[PDB]
């Protein structure tokens, strides 16, 4: 005879982060679709950051992302392909000199998706981080055109709203793409466009940087005769969105009663 | 089949080499499992005359008389051994295959035999020993070395799919190789007939299973030995000569995939009859062996007034009293084609698989009895000077093959490829199509060869195998998926995601056959298993799985018995059988349990399991809770069932004692659960900002009453602002009221928008203390510290 | 596939007795027919078609059942993984192309595909493939494929 | 601008170029089942707690921080860890807590690290006494992990 309702011993059960989950959604999302993920460091060169996405200094553009700025030496900052690069460092404020990274080290055709964890000097609000999440996506190849951006994303949506879901474009700009866009995704339940990321044709300035970097490093041209698009999503808003977080600010709070609120989640 | 390589190499002069071969083969969809070079002979082994046979007096041996160059003696024993013959003589020194040690001169019931004639398997070339290899006396000048008239020869074991038919026959590889664009031979059959009447009739009884069905009439026979070539072609070819006549009809079938079978007109009667067999009706088949045929089997038979007896097994196997032999003369000649499913059960059910059987299941060019007819009865002229009729006995009128509508740019599209038109049109007319009209969309009608051609895709593979299906391009496709294909594989996911987690949490994924033992029906106490095998590998597994613990604490013994684990955590996700198939999940633990190895305190049985499932299910986030309930094959004491989410949806417990002592096991617990578990939603609940009220009181309750039912009413009457509730202690004895116990209660409390005043939780806390008692029980110690 | 037909011979079925069980088709509804240990995950490919609309792709992997003797590289109960890639255009370059993906994703760079023609009911054209495993150096039969039968098609429409 | 998917074969050198990715996620995935719950923490860092948790200085500082509090870059995920527990006993009160965090850290290299932290009575029975609990209870914890990951694991002094 046991009370067998009664309580069994208190294993621990674990649990992933929410970021975690959404994180591991995309990239399933775009595995499917051909996409491979692959990261970048957090701590960059300002070359990779800005200079070789077509950002230079004291340009409007680069007012886009405000930059945390680094110092201290004995830091090795490790380039592409393995070697020892040099230049300003800061906290990257995009995953974007990723797409430059992945194109030095590799040849087209390609699809790559990067998630990264992303920094930019900014206030704290229930709706604002200095600290979140991007996932940026890039797919270059001879004869690579702008619909493939869009049916891209279009299949981004559906398996991220449904059958019911469409996505629209605008045009919007950026210094590394050409033509540029914005997306909004339809979200049949809030009932409402849903301003996703930006994305566009990767720019002529972007791959030449990207070649010139190579010659240096004794690596032949590989991104002459290829066109690609690439994309790029803030993570929280989405998955605040998706899981219903009413603070932005509780991702990074660390607060279990928080956390533990996921274990179900897949 | 066997495809002796010099033998196809008639028909196509331009082979390459047996190794090239296989590989073109290999491209027309023909697998070899094998290449064997085969006729190794020893230059001691020569060609020799059988001048005259004498029995050796007192013996059953016999003293031959050779003519091998010069005139030698031999002693063989062999009941063929006879003069008129010619032999393989292995002269002294002869290192033969078959023996191992050498040939010699050796002194034999008083004759000195010079060497010995050789046996198919003491040459080497078949397994047959029974007696002498029979040449034609004059095949060679005597002593001349076997191999200048026998060289070696290669052999592949090719692998002939149900579709091609045609390839069942060496003619029909030929074609396909001719497609490719080697030259074809096709022997030209110069028959002599002779206008004159057949001395016998024609009756067919059964045209279902004889829907074409011909006779050819050869008179004049001189039975005798096959032609060298001939003997050692069927020989290569898996089959052993018997003479003239029977060899000829053998290679006729192996040349064009059509069994023929040269009846003796001897035994004919009156005529050929193609009936099915009256019951009980009796045949001594060609095997030797009598059996009793079955009113369903296609009968060859003859009829002489008013009787009618079996000749034989039609497109099986022929009667033994027919057979061709030395004395006969003429012959009537079977050339049809049998209904296949016929043929297939008859085999079937006299346990019989032959040359014959296997080529009429797989279907014979239905147009090819004439063409068969000349080729044999011209052979036939040719090697035992038969004088042939002129006329056939014909029975059925088989059907031309049909048009088939066929675009070159469809098979362009279908393959993905861009052979221009003219180079398919081509091919299929080099495979013997017609091609009519000028397309788009052709008219092509296959030969009557090619049962496996009827549809236009079928035509397009021909151009696909013919061009070589390496020369098709690769690609990937790219399209949007139709709508009702989203989140199609979910369901697929989440039990993988089910398995992941286990095996993080610690269980041991085991596999374990979907079969079941009838008995451990009984065994393990369990209502009769519903789907049952009508063919099982054995009885233990004469039936379909209904529960997936059995299987699980089976493993455990079989586990005790090979190694011996301390302990073991298991799980097996698996289909179960019963009323309609579903998925089940069952885990087993086992052994001294969760603590420290050089230590002694544990964790382990009931609650080390159901601790292990809390945490599981806490993960998943769902609901779990075990209330009490009896299973036949649980322990009475320990044993409820599982509620995951509200629903139950399987058992948890210790195994029964009684069983456990059947099968000689330690305490074993286990659970069992059906898939897919519930999905719970998710509703973020935003935790308060502000502090929580912390609260502690035990309950007094009878020692029978379950932990389950106290711990329900606490929570359902703590109100809408408890947080937690924890067990954190359980007693029972003095000074409370033996057969009664305390259950410690940790409490707390918080509201969302503000702090909660003393007055709304100690006013709670009595709600509970009401209901508490109400429901009547006691309280320990109320607002405990 | 037919009964008394040569290919049938392909698959050594275990068949099934008993009553009471429920077996349920492609839209939930109640099916009949002689019940037997699917002898491999192929007749998925034509649940899934009479429940769904192309173009799409699927991959089905499964138990499967033949009776046949149990050896060190023989099983009576073992696994199929089936693949199915119904649409518009779809052609033989595109199966081609699978599996040399499959290929490269399973032994490397250094991998490569073999087709050759073989039979199936099922497909016209029939074909097996083999990959090339650097490693040990040898071709590996993966399995079989080819073009979906058109009657395969009308069945699966007449269902 | 109408949609379209596009279809090529990825150039060789992109091959498994995902298998680092999707090895540190099935590490995450494993200790989630195992036990441990995960924990985001900012890669700031409090130059003080270089002294306060006896590390050595952080390498990497930043001129313009959003406070003094997060003017350096972390090169230890503990010591963040050590906080959250606090900040936990503080906001709620938890018997127990076994949590564990991956993430890059900065000295000399930039390097990524798994971290873990376990406290409270531990593993046992709700209503007993008896438990499983302290350095041996992670160490224990740890050795599923490695026996999970089919790796060696020890732990000398
Ligand atoms: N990474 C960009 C977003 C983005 C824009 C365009 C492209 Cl193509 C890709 C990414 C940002 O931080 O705003
Ligand atoms: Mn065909």
């Amino acid at each position: 005879r046991v009370d067998v309702s009664l309580p069994g011993a208190s294993l621990f059960s674990g649990g992933l982060h929410p970021i975690t989950l959404m994180e591991r959604e995309l990239v399933e999302i775009f595995r499917a679709l051909g996409y491979q993920a692959v990261e970048g460091p957090e701590v960059e060169s300002e070359f990779f950051n800005f200079d070789a996405l077509n950002i230079p200094e004291h340009h409007p553009a680069r007012d886009m992302w405000d930059t945390f700025w680094l110092t201290g030496e004995g830091f090795r900052l490790e380039g592409p392909l393995g070697e020892e690069v040099e230049g300003r460092l800061l906290l990257r404020t995009h995953t974007s000199p990723m797409q430059v990274r992945y194109m030095v080290a590799h040849t087209p055709p390609f699809r790559i998706v990067v998630p990264g964890r992303v920094f930019r000097f900014e206030q704290t609000d229930a709706t604002h981080e200095a600290v979140f999440h991007q996932l940026e996506g890039l797919v270059v190849g001879e004869g690579i055109a702008m619909a493939h951006l869009k049916g891209a994303i279009y299949e981004l949506a559906q398996a991220l709203f449904g059958p019911d879901s469409k996505v629209r474009f605008q045009p919007v700009y950026f210094p590394f793409v050409e033509p540029g866009a914005q997306f909004a995704v339809w979200w049949p339940e809030g009932g409402k466009w849903l301003e996703l990321g930006g994305a566009g044709m990767v720019h002529p300035k972007v791959f030449q940087a990207v070649d010139a970097y190579r010659e240096r490093l004794g690596l032949p041209p590989a991104y002459r005769g290829v066109t690609g698009f690439a994309f790029g999503l803030g993570v929280e808003r989405l998955a605040m969105l998706r899981y219903g977080i009413p603070d932005i600010r509780y991702f990074f709070g660390g607060r279990l009663k928080f956390l533990e609120q996921f274990k179900g989640v897949l | 089949m066997r495809v002796p390589f010099s033998w196809l190499k008639a028909y196509v002069p331009e082979l390459e080499s047996p190794e090239v071969l296989e590989e073109r083969l290999a491209g027309l969809g023909f697998e070899t499992d094998r290449i064997e070079r085969v006729f190794p002979i020893p230059r001691g082994v020569v060609f020799a005359r059988v001048l005259e046979a004498h029995p050796i007096p007192g013996t059953r041996l016999k003293r031959l008389v050779l003519d091998a160059g010069r005139t030698v003696e031999v002693v063989s024993g062999a009941e063929n051994a006879r003069k008129g013959i010619g032999v393989a003589l292995a002269l002294p020194g002869t290192e033969l295959p078959g023996l191992g040690q050498k040939v010699g001169e050796r002194v034999i019931q008083g004759v000195r035999s010079f060497g010995m004639a050789l046996s198919p398997r003491e040459l080497g070339v078949g397994e047959y020993g029974g007696g002498l290899l029979e040449f034609p006396e004059d095949a060679l000048p005597p002593g001349t070395p076997l191999s200048e008239a026998w060289p070696e020869e290669v052999v592949l074991d090719l692998e002939v799919t149900p579709n091609r038919p045609d390839a069942l026959g060496l003619l029909g590889l030929a074609r396909d190789l001719h497609a490719l664009g080697y030259a074809l031979v096709e022997p030209e059959a110069a028959l002599k007939a002779e206008a004159l009447p057949l001395p016998f009739a024609l009756k067919v009884e059964d045209p279902e299973g004889a829907p074409h069905f011909t006779l050819g009439y050869a008179f004049g026979l001189r039975v005798a030995p096959s032609p060298l070539w001939m003997q050692r072609a069927l020989f290569a070819a898996g089959m052993r000569p018997i003479n003239n006549v029977v060899d000829v009809t053998n290679y006729v079938m192996l040349e064009r995939a059509q069994p023929m079978h040269a009846f003796d007109l001897r035994f004919v009667g009156e005529g050929i009859a193609v009936r099915r067999a009256r019951e009980g009706e009796r045949l001594k088949t060609l095997d030797g062996v009598e059996r009793t045929l079955h009113p369903e089997d296609l009968v060859i038979a003859g009829w002489r007034g008013e009787e009618s007896f079996p000749l034989g097994l039609a497109g099986v196997m022929g009667g033994a009293e027919s057979e061709v032999r030395e004395d006969t003369e003429a012959i009537a000649l079977e050339v049809a084609c049998f209904d296949p499913v016929s043929i297939r059960k008859t085999a079937r059910r006299h346990g019989l698989r032959t040359e014959a059987s296997h080529r009429f299941e797989r279907g014979v060019d239905p147009l090819g009895q004439v063409p068969a007819q000349r080729r044999a009865l011209s052979l036939l002229q040719a090697l035992a000077g038969a004088r042939v009729a002129e006329a056939l006995l014909e029975a059925g009128s088989p059907k031309p093959p049909e048009a088939i509508p066929f675009r070159p740019e469809y098979a362009n599209r279908l393959l993905g490829t861009s052979y221009p038109e003219a180079e398919q049109i081509a091919i299929l007319k080099r495979l013997g199509c017609r091609v009519e009209g000028e397309g788009p969309t052709y008219r092509v009608t296959p030969p009557s060869h090619r049962l496996d051609l009827r549809l236009e895709e079928d035509l397009v593979e021909e151009v696909a195998r013919i061009q070589g299906y390496e020369t098709i391009p690769l690609a990937l496709p790219a399209f949007f998926p139709a709508p009702d294909n989203r989140g199609v594989e979910a369901p697929y996911r989440k039990e993988q995601r089910l398995r992941e987690v286990l095996s993080g949490l610690g269980f041991q994924e085991v596999y374990t056959y979907s079969f079941m033992d009838p008995e451990d029906a009984r065994r393990f106490r369990l209502d009769p298993p519903r789907l049952l095998l009508l063919n099982p590998l054995a009885p233990e597994k004469a039936a379909l799985r209904t529960h997936l613990f059995p299987g699980l604490v089976r493993v455990l013994k079989e586990n005790l018995d090979l190694d011996r684990p301390e302990r073991a955590l298991l799980f097996e996700v698996g289909r179960v059988f019963r009323e309609r198939e579903e998925t089940h999940l069952a885990g087993l633990l086992f052994g001294e349990g969760v603590g420290l190895p050089w230590a002694k305190e544990r964790l382990s049985g009931y609650f080390l399991l159901k601790g292990y499932l809390e945490a599981l299910f806490a993960r998943l986030g769902l609901a779990f809770r075990v209330e009490a309930q009896a299973f036949p094959f649980l322990h009475p004491g320990v044993s409820g069932r599982v509620l995951v989410e509200g629903e139950e949806v399987g058992f948890l417990g210790a195994l029964h004692p009684e069983i456990a002592q059947e099968l000689e096991l330690p305490p074993v617990h286990l659970f069992e659960l059906r898939l897919p578990l519930p999905d719970k939603p998710l509703a973020f609940q935003d935790p308060s900002r502000h502090p929580a009220a912390f609260r502690d009181l035990a309950v007094v309750v009878p020692a029978p009453t379950p932990y389950g039912e106290v711990e329900a009413l606490v929570r359902e009457a703590a109100g809408p602002y408890l947080e937690s509730l924890a067990l954190f202690d359980l007693y029972q004895g003095p000074p409370l009221p033996e057969g009664h116990k305390s259950l410690a209660f940790h409490l707390r409390f918080r509201h969302p928008k503000r702090t909660l005043r003393d007055e709304e939780v100690e006013e709670a806390v009595s709600r509970v203390a009401e209901a508490l008692r109400a429901r009547g029980f006691g309280l320990r110690g109320l607002d405990t510290p």
